[PDB]
């Protein structure tokens, strides 16, 4: 079967400047309700190798994974688990394994009271 | 432009000014999702 390359994955300390960037560039900033998952779905190109992501959040940390779904097959890609992406920038990378979907989860359902503001980027390689 | 070698850059050196710089040569493209889905 496909042999699934392992992820890559580090943190930039300047977060006040991504979340700058983002508001200029574009809107987009996910609002992650209470109890809620997001899940940005990002597939991938016919001549591409690597997605590249970029994520932060302003007062609060929250839940992030990065899955694939195949062309409904599932591989996990980077397990979903809580990162404080509220004190720095949080990136990461992955290889191709074929042709499909990647799901980013950012995944607030742990918590009860608060709502999560989440700035990201995505890119690819060719 | 290996897209092996753009990781070990990014990982290493981190920055606004790498990531544009590398969206300048289109080593790296700027990428669009498709859908946003939301569950409880």
């Amino acid at each position: 079967l496909p042999v699934i390359a392992a992820p890559s994955m580090w943190t930039r300390p300047q977060i006040k400047d991504f979340k700058e960037k983002i508001q200029q560039d574009a809107d987009s900033v996910i609002t992650v309700g209470r109890g809620e998952v997001v899940t940005v779905r990002v597939p991938t190109h016919e001549e591409g190798s690597y997605l590249f992501w970029e994520f932060a959040t302003d007062n609060y940390d929250i839940g992030f994974g990065v899955y694939f779904e195949w062309t409904p097959l599932l591989d996990e890609i980077v397990p979903v688990y809580r990162r404080d992406c509220h004190e720095e920038v949080y990136a990461g990378s992955h290889q191709y394994p074929g042709r499909g979907v990647y799901l980013l989860k950012f995944d607030n359902s742990y918590s009860l009271w608060r709502s999560k503001s989440v700035y990201y980027r995505v890119y690819y390689t060719r | 432009p290996p897209p092996e070698c753009i990781n070990d850059l990014l990982k290493s050196v981190d920055s606004e000014e790498i990531r544009e710089y590398c969206k300048k040569k289109k080593w790296i493209i700027p990428e669009i999702p498709t859908n946003i889905e939301r569950a409880m």
